[PDB]
Order: structure tokens, then C-alpha cells, then sequence
């Protein structure tokens, strides 16, 4: 079972790592903003 | 007066009038440089063009101040481009804000590097105007090098009894004075030597074939003494002193002689006689 | 599932993008942020599968809210304004609108860190520009840079500001160019004033004195400024009594009773009037009873003591900020 | 006479003419040219470029050589230099 | 007709200091004490001549306490004549 | 008779023996020693026959010759 657990979580990784970059393939500086804001709260 | 080794000076007295006004030309430019960019109008006094051994330039050199060298294509050696301390302070003081009225004495601190800045700034500047001076007499390709704090270090000439040329100038801007010289090694100029003493000429074209073509025309009669030399022989003062007439004074054989004015052989010719007359059967002219 | 700090979440996202990504990603990036983000991977740990899903995750609930399909600022404004305006005012307007982004960011900056660090950066510029740099930054941090040069060139500073004449923008924003420059200098300072006081601070009582009398004899000004720096234990003796007071309150009794055995008998005097009246007379029964105490133990107390003093003046408390000053 | 023994270069002077640039470009090969001197005349005797005496060129048993006639006749000078 | 046949020849060369021109009667009067001047302006180049042929222009400079000359220029045909006049 | 007549003289400071290949490999800024001393007195030569000796002395700004010893002919042969 615990297979089957880390097989589709591997999957669905893969698949949202095709969304973000085709994402990012439209607009870097919404990535560039979201690292800025994360910079931004680490701080705090 | 004695004679040594150590005045190794090709002593100058003539005018340089080329340079005068290549400096005056050249101060014309910078003024309205600075101008442009101090926001002020400064005035460029040009001082007399001085000519000193670099150990004695050195000496007057007030130390401590700014020195930059530069390389002058096609000119072998390199230039000495120095800016004294009272100068760029007046820059780096209009440049940022002031009056001048609460000047600072310099401590041998070394230059800050927003100071260096504007020294480079003015330096590029002062450049590209000796290089425009320069090009209407000769075209000159100036470059800086390097910058130094002290004179020593900068081994612009091989011996310190070397002479040089060093042009002052005089820059005042409302009350605030400061002065700048550009010293240069007196081989930098000496193949030129003879382009710098006559002042520079505008004409290029007209006078070209003009002058070419009127000299021709002109000087094609104008009589010139000559002299043939028929024989040549040696002799001592004891028989000149014994010289009385009635001797002979042995000749070799003449098989040529020579015309010359004024000692400069001009042709040769073989002697003769004709129509009564010591007449020359020419052959050719020395060329 | 260890707490990820957005550095972490941002290498996540960095080394999964891919490498033209992360360069163009770079490109949208101030320098120090991609000098910190190039920090992380150096040293960072490997993700793991809830942690890289969680943080993506999140990357998708803040895109949800970032989405609007912009192109780079810099160049489609230069790309219109070339033929809005013509290419001369396009650069001269994207210079200007550069020029005073640059002023702006470079005076936020320094109106940002501790004084002395700018003032001995700005120790050795040249009074004018020192003049300039002042005036167009923060009053408060204005001052304080103020308070801490030398009488003559605070002076002469002042009579360049009371004697101003205007100064240029452009050459202005080249001189905070060239000042952010020099604090990207890679150099760690450790003052052998401050640090050696606290070394010799550390010391026991015998090599601190030897250290002591050793600098004193090489140069007594020094030894001097470090003793005035670190001040011993026995300065509780200068202490204001509100603060032994304070210290008494977290202090432990038989600590103190210790280290009261080789302290001075003045500084016990002043200490003893200090806490109440019954824990004074305790504390005084206690040393009459009881009987000599080894010297190491009642060093390690009166250092035990040195050490809560300095730990509660790091938060404020205390006031020893060199000696008790002057009376009003 | 400390100064007895010094060499001294002497030369002959046949005869000039006024004669131009361009008179004397056009001369080639062959071409004659003539001097003030008459034939016959004496030539003149000078040393380093002062004259000293004249002489004319004599012919004995094939060798040639100068036989003098004048002296430096300072008043005579004066009158040759006046001109 | 060869070029460098000739390898080794020793030959004589020298340096003049100026030349000048008068007549005995200027020199008569020369004795101790007694000066003399020359047309050379000072400084020019001294004039380096082989076997009293003339050579080269260059000055000269003292190397180990010892007279040295720093040949410049060769002698080119116009300035031969100049000289010869 | 001979009152007046220019002539031609010189003052010579170095009298170097040294052959071809020393000149051959002569070139721009070479410097070549020469016998005579720094300070020896110039010897002073009329149309190619020593007459005086006598070091050089600047007058006027002009090249001037200091004379001080004058033929004697016994000093001739050993130069």
C-alpha cells in the first residue's frame, strides 16, 4: 500500500511540475515575485 | 664656464610658436569642456611654455599631487599629465556643491576614490582636447595609461638631467585658483622639432600646385655665380712663404673637373678652349 | 515535515524550473537576492516528497493571486516610448526614471543599519560629499552619523551645510553607486578593543591583571580604554544602586554569599545595603558563619555573577554605560 | 714662426658666368658652356676661398704644371674686390 | 666587387667638437690665457668622422668616467654639402 | 705676404682604434668609449696637423676650447 502511496505521489509531483513550468514559461516574473515575498516573510 | 656631461640639453631659444598656440587652442577647448560640465565659467590662462631638465621639473613639482602618464602613437614614450591637488578640489567642490571659501590643506592623504573618479573624468576631458589641438597640426593618438601618487615612481625619462618641455596653465573659476601643468620629454618632439618652431599653416590645396608651379616659373632666371675648379694641389706654408714667380707647382692629371657654387659641386666637365675662350665641354650635373 | 523558510521553498521551485529558467528567473532578481538564494544550495538539505508538495503547494495558492501575464518592465517601456516619444527622450526619460530609483534605493539603504559602520565608512571621503551624503538621508540616522566624527571634521561638515549651494542629481546617484560598491567589501573587521575586552573579561583574576599590567606597560592609554571598555567584576562597587538591586532580585543567595567571601570589604558594605533588611542580615549571618572558601569556587561565582549582569544588560536593564556619568 | 708647418689646400679658378637655372638644365651631353677668362689668360690662384696670385698652366716634357706671375699686390686686391 | 670580404679592418674614428675659420694673424696672438670660440652651438651633435671622413651626428656622454658618444643620425647627402660649405 | 688667409681647424676628443664589425653592429642610441679622458685637455688640430692642447670651456652659449699647451714637437712621435 505504501507503494501504491509514494508511486501516485511521485505522479501527481511530475504533473504540477509540468503546471509550474509551463507557468513559468508564460510569466518568470510571477515566479520573481513569489521568491521576492518569500525573502520577504522569511525575514519576519 | 665649464663644459659637462651632465647638460645633456639640446638647448631651445626659439619661440615655439607652433606650440603657443597649439596650448592656446587646446586651453580653448577645455575651457568650454568645463564649462559644460562644472556648470561655471572658468578662465584658462596659459603660462610661458618652460623648458627645464626633469630633475628641476621634478624639484618645483609642489608634492604631494596627482600624476598620469600617457602613450602618443606614433611617438615613442609616454606623457605626464599632472593635476595638482588645488585643482580637482575645486572641481570635486562645484561638482557637489559649494563655495570654495572654506578650503582644505592637503594632509598626504591619499585621493578617495569618488576624488579619482572626477580626476578621470576631467582627465578624458583634457584628452580629447590636447588630441583635437593636436590633429590640426599633426594627428596624435593620446591614451591614458596609468595614474601615480609621486613624481619618483613615474620614470618618465632615463636620466634626471634628461630636458623636458613642461606647459603650465592657470584655471580660475570666480575666486577659487588652481593650476595644472602637461610636461612632456623633449624626445617626444624632436623629429617634429622643426614642424613645432614654424607656426602652423591653413592652406593645403591651392598653395600645393600653386607654389609648385609659380616657383618654377620664377626662379627659372635668376643668375647663380660658378665656379670651375681646374686643378687641385697640396702644399705647405714654407713654400707658399717661399712662393715668388718664375717656379712651377706640379699638377697631376685633370681627366674631369668640377663646376660647384660656393663649394657644392653643381657638374663636371672636361676644359677646353673655343672661340678664343676658356670654354667647359660639360658631360653631366651631380645629382 | 521540518518548518521551510521561503529560501527553502525558493530552491525547490529554482532547481525544478529548470536552468534558462532560473537564469531568467535571476534576470527579475536585485543582486543580493541572488547572491542569498545562491547561498542555499551550498548547504541545503535534500526535500522530501510532503515537503516539496506542500511548498509547490503553496507556490500554487500564490500564483492563484499572481497571475497577470506581464512582459519585462525595462524593455517593453523602452520597445513603446521609442516610438511614442523618439529614441533620444525614450533613453534620456529611462535614465532619468533609472537615476532616481537608484538615489532612492541607495538612501532607503543607508537609512537602514547601525551609525558607526557608515561613519567609518564615510570617515575618509572627502568633506564635501560627506556634506551631501548627510544631508539628503534621515535626520534621526543623520545625527547619529553626525555624533561620531572627530570636532574638526563634524565642523567643518557643518559649515559646508550652512553654506550650501545646491548640489546635482545624476553625480549624486553615482556616489551612492559607488559607496554600495564599497560595502560589498568582503572584509570581517573584529575590533581588538571591544573583543579584547571581553577576552580579558573572560580571563581569570591573575592572567586578566598580568594581561593587564603586560598592556599597561606597552601602552597605558590602551589598557585603559579596554578596562573602561570591560570594567571587572569589581566595578558593582560604581554600579548605581538601582541596578544591584535589579541584579539582586534574580541573583541566588548562596552564590553571592560565595562570592562576597573575596570580594572587597567596601564592596561589600555598598552591596549589602542593597536587597532588604532581612536578607541583608542573612546574608550577613551567613558570611559570619561560615568559613573560608576556596578561591576558585568564589571566582567562578563572581563570574557566574559577571555573566547574568551582562545577559540582563543585553536586554536593557541594566545601565552601565561607562560609569554613572554625571549627576543633574 | 711656431706656425711653419701647416698644411694648406691651394686651387685653381678658370673663369665664371652668368648663367641661370634654366640655361643650366638644359645642358646635356656635349653641351659648351664659357668663362669670363680669355683664352690663354691667366687662371687664378686661391686658397680655401681667397685668392692669393695668378698663374697660368705650363707644359714641360708632358707634365703638367702652374708657373705664377703675381704676388698678392694688396692695392691690386683692393681693386678686385671692388668689383 | 664584394661585400663583406673585408671582415676585419681596423680603422680610426673621431669626434669634433665645432669648427671655426680665421687667419694666422688670430692665431698668432693665442697663448696662455688666450680663448678661443667656436660656430658650434652648444649642444648640437658632435660629429663622429672615420679616418677624417665624415660619418654620423650624435652627442656625447661620460661612461666610467670616460668620454662616450651617442651616435643619433647618419650623414645624408644633403646636409654633406651644407657642411662642405 | 701670408697676413690674412682663413683657415680651417677643429678640437678633437676621441681617438678610438677599433674596426668594422664594432661599427657594423652600430645602431641608434649606441654608445662607443673613447680613449680620451673626462677632463684631459682637448688637443686642438688645424687642417689635419696638431698645433695645441686645452679643454672646452662654454662662452656665451657657445662652444669654446681652453687652451694650454702649444707644440713643442717633442710630444709629437709618442702620438
Amino acid at each position: 500500500q505504501l507503494q501504491q502511496r509514494r508511486a501516485n505521489q511521485r505522479l501527481g509531483a511530475e504533473v504540477m511540475s509540468q503546471r509550474i513550468r509551463e507557468m513559468s514559461d508564460n510569466d518568470p516574473r510571477v515566479v520573481a515575485l513569489v521568491i521576492r515575498q518569500w525573502m520577504s516573510n522569511d525575514h519576519e | 664656464r665649464p663644459y659637462d656631461p651632465n647638460t645633456q640639453r639640446r638647448v631651445v631659444r626659439e619661440r615655439l610658436q607652433a606650440l603657443e598656440i597649439i596650448n592656446e587652442r587646446f586651453a580653448r577647448q577645455f575651457r568650454m569642456g568645463l564649462f559644460n560640465l562644472l556648470r561655471r565659467s572658468p578662465d584658462i590662462t596659459v603660462g610661458a611654455i618652460r623648458i627645464q631638465p626633469y630633475h628641476e621639473f621634478a624639484r618645483n613639482l609642489p608634492v604631494p599631487t596627482n600624476l598620469n602618464l600617457i602613450h602618443l602613437k606614433p611617438l615613442r614614450g609616454t606623457g605626464l599629465v599632472v593635476f595638482s591637488p588645488s585643482l580637482v578640489f575645486i572641481a570635486v567642490d562645484n561638482l557637489f556643491g559649494g563655495d570654495g571659501r572654506f578650503p582644505t590643506k592637503v594632509e598626504g592623504r591619499e585621493f578617495t576614490h569618488t576624488e579619482q573618479r572626477v580626476i578621470n573624468r576631467m582627465l578624458k576631458l583634457a584628452l580629447e582636447g590636447y588630441s583635437d589641438a593636436w590633429k590640426a597640426i599633426n594627428p596624435l593618438e593620446v591614451e591614458y595609461v596609468r595614474s601615480e601618487m609621486q613624481v619618483k615612481f613615474t620614470n618618465i625619462t632615463t636620466s634626471p638631467n634628461d630636458i623636458v618641455v613642461n606647459t603650465p596653465f592657470h584655471v580660475e573659476i570666480g575666486n577659487l585658483t588652481g593650476e595644472f601643468n602637461i610636461c612632456l620629454p623633449f624626445s617626444m618632439i624632436e623629429p617634429l622639432r622643426e614642424l613645432l618652431v614654424n607656426p602652423p599653416l591653413e592652406n593645403s590645396r591651392h598653395e600645393d600646385q600653386n607654389w609648385r608651379d609659380n616657383l618654377v616659373r620664377q626662379v627659372q632666371h635668376s643668375e647663380l655665380e660658378l665656379v670651375a675648379n681646374f686643378a687641385d694641389i697640396p702644399l705647405r706654408l714654407s713654400q707658399i712663404l717661399k712662393l715668388k714667380p718664375g717656379d712651377v707647382l706640379p699638377i697631376e692629371k685633370p681627366d674631369r673637373i668640377i663646376a660647384h657654387v660656393d663649394g657644392v659641386p653643381v657638374l663636371t666637365s672636361q676644359y677646353g678652349t673655343v672661340n678664343g675662350q676658356y670654354a667647359l665641354r660639360v658631360e653631366h650635373l651631380i645629382n | 515535515m521540518s518548518n521551510l523558510s521561503g529560501t527553502d521553498k525558493s530552491v525547490i521551485l529554482l532547481m525544478t524550473i529548470g536552468e534558462d529558467r532560473a537564469a531568467e528567473v535571476f534576470k527579475h532578481l536585485s543582486t543580493r537576492e541572488v547572491q542569498a538564494l545562491s547561498t542555499a544550495m551550498a548547504n541545503v538539505r535534500q526535500i522530501s516528497n510532503k515537503q516539496l508538495t506542500d511548498v509547490l503547494s503553496e507556490f500554487e495558492q500564490e500564483a492563484e493571486q499572481f497571475a497577470a501575464l506581464n512582459i519585462n518592465a525595462n524593455e517593453y517601456l523602452r520597445s513603446v516610448l521609442v516610438k511614442a516619444l523618439g529614441e533620444e527622450r525614450a533613453s534620456s526619460l529611462l535614465e532619468d526614471i533609472l537615476e532616481t530609483r537608484d538615489t532612492t534605493s541607495g538612501i532607503e539603504t543607508l537609512n537602514f543599519m547601525e551609525p558607526q559602520s557608515a561613519a567609518d565608512l564615510i570617515r575618509d571621503e572627502h568633506p564635501q560629499i560627506i556634506a551631501t551624503i548627510l544631508v539628503h538621508l534621515k535626520r534621526s540616522q543623520a545625527a547619529d552619523i553626525l555624533a561620531l566624527f572627530d570636532e574638526r571634521l563634524r565642523h567643518d561638515v557643518m559649515l559646508r551645510i550652512a553654506t550650501f549651494g545646491g548640489v546635482q542629481l545624476a553625480e549624486l546617484t553615482e556616489v551612492l553607486n559607488g559607496l554600495l560598491d564599497g560595502q560589498n567589501l568582503k572584509r570581517s573587521k573584529m575590533g581588538g578593543v571591544r573583543t579584547a575586552a571581553e577576552i580579558i573579561n573572560l580571563m581569570k583574576t591573575q592572567q586578566e591583571e598580568a594581561v593587564i599590567t603586560a598592556v599597561r606597560e606597552f601602552d597605558g592609554e590602551l589598557a585603559q580604554k579596554i578596562i573602561d571598555e570591560m570594567f571587572l567584576f569589581e566595578n558593582l562597587v560604581d554600579v548605581d544602586d538601582r541596578s544591584i538591586q535589579r541584579l539582586l532580585q534574580e541573583v541566588d543567595s548562596e552564590s553571592l554569599l560565595i562570592a562576597l567571601k573575596g570580594a572587597e570589604p567596601p564592596l561589600r558594605e555598598k552591596f549589602l545595603r542593597n536587597m532588604s533588611q532581612r536578607a541583608a542580615d542573612i546574608l550577613r549571618d551567613d558570611l559570619a558563619n561560615r568559613g573560608p572558601v576556596r578561591l576558585s569556587q568564589v571566582e567562578n561565582e563572581q563570574k557566574a555573577i559577571l555573566l547574568i549582569v551582562r545577559r540582563l544588560a543585553e536586554t536593557g536593564e541594566m545601565v552601565i554605560g561607562s560609569g554613572e556619568d554625571t549627576y543633574v | 714662426d711656431l706656425i711653419m708647418d701647416i698644411p694648406v689646400k691651394l686651387t685653381v679658378e678658370l673663369g665664371r658666368t652668368r648663367m641661370t637655372i634654366k640655361e643650366l638644365l638644359r645642358l646635356t651631353q656635349g653641351s659648351v658652356v664659357a668663362l669670363d677668362g680669355l683664352a690663354g689668360e691667366p687662371l687664378d690662384i686661391l686658397i680655401n676661398g681667397y685668392l692669393i696670385a695668378q698663374g697660368e698652366v705650363v707644359v714641360v716634357a708632358d707634365k703638367y704644371g702652374v708657373r705664377i706671375t703675381d704676388i698678392i699686390t694688396p692695392s691690386e686686391r683692393m681693386r678686385r674686390l671692388s668689383r
